[PDB]
């Protein structure tokens, strides 16, 4: 596949990376002689993510391990407006389909370049690319298939880009909700069920109300006093009580916030 | 579904 010539700088030493006869990059060391699926630099950061175990509140823990892995994936210098040209010059609009893992490192490399222009030294594009599509596919593609859908996609890029929180809640609402602005319970599942898949991936879905988030929609729609459909405002308002399934976004604000 | 994890290609000298 073409894009190995690119990617494969990602990593040296005894380290090679390597496509799987399915189109889904594995890395393989040739010092201790095993493959992973893991980039060795994912790896590396996950390890680490032990040093924040200590952190007494779960919603903040969460927070200030989503805050390191955005900064190793340079996805805070990301604004939502360069995501969006991103998004668009690609054509990703048809949320429900699925996209395979060229179509992913193509948005991920338009991503990089242009933070790469925009930044000194601080974005090594092949590197950034690779462990973005590493942390996608380990979130949306666990048993790699080779593909997630676009609102997958967009859900973790927007997630954790540096756009002020209500733009992200008000871009990813739009991602489900009908053309007209409105979102009836399926609508929103289809959104809290992406976002979960974030903290899960880092293995604090117990702390988020657990993978499943059909009770986080009920009570949702509880609040909307029961209406069959709601729209961008009440899920702002809903969000501005920090509801269980989604609490480490707003934190990771938070965090960021504070500082580091 | 089943089959959410795999294992990655053998290592091969």
């Amino acid at each position: 596949p073409a894009s190995q010539h690119f990617l494969s700088t990602s990593v040296q030493g005894p380290w090679e990376r390597a496509i799987s006869p399915n189109k889904v990059p594995y890395y393989i060391n040739h010092e201790t002689q095993t493959t992973c699926w893991d980039h060795p630099k994912m790896t590396e950061l996950y390890q680490s993510l032990a040093d924040l175990n200590n952190v007494r509140f779960s919603a903040y823990r969460t927070a200030m391990k989503l805050r390191r892995l955005q900064k190793a994936l340079c996805l805070d210098l990301l604004s939502l407006s360069a995501a969006c040209d991103a998004l668009d010059q690609h054509n990703l609009k048809q949320n429900d389909q699925p996209m395979d893992i060229l179509q992913i490192i193509n948005c991920l490399t338009t991503i990089y370049d242009r933070l790469e222009q925009e930044h000194n030294n601080l974005v090594n594009v092949p590197l950034c690319v690779d462990m973005c599509l590493n942390w996608l596919l380990n979130v949306y593609d666990t048993g790699r298939t080779g593909r997630i859908r676009v609102l997958s996609f967009k859900t973790g890029i927007i997630s954790l880009c540096k756009a002020h929180l209500e733009d992200k809640y008000r871009y990813l609402f739009k991602q489900v909700a009908s053309s007209t602005g409105f979102c009836d319970q399926r609508r929103l599942g289809l959104l809290l069920h992406d976002s979960i898949q974030i903290p899960r991936q880092l293995g604090e879905v117990a702390s988020f109300g657990g993978s499943n988030i059909e009770p986080s929609v009920r009570s949702c729609f509880q609040f909307a006093n029961n209406k069959p459909e709601i729209e961008a405002a009440l899920f702002l308002d809903w969000m501005r009580l920090e509801p269980q399934s989604m609490v480490w976004l707003p934190v990771l604000h938070r965090v960021a916030a504070a500082e580091t | 579904n089943m089959t959410p994890y795999r294992s990655p290609p053998p290592y091969v000298p």
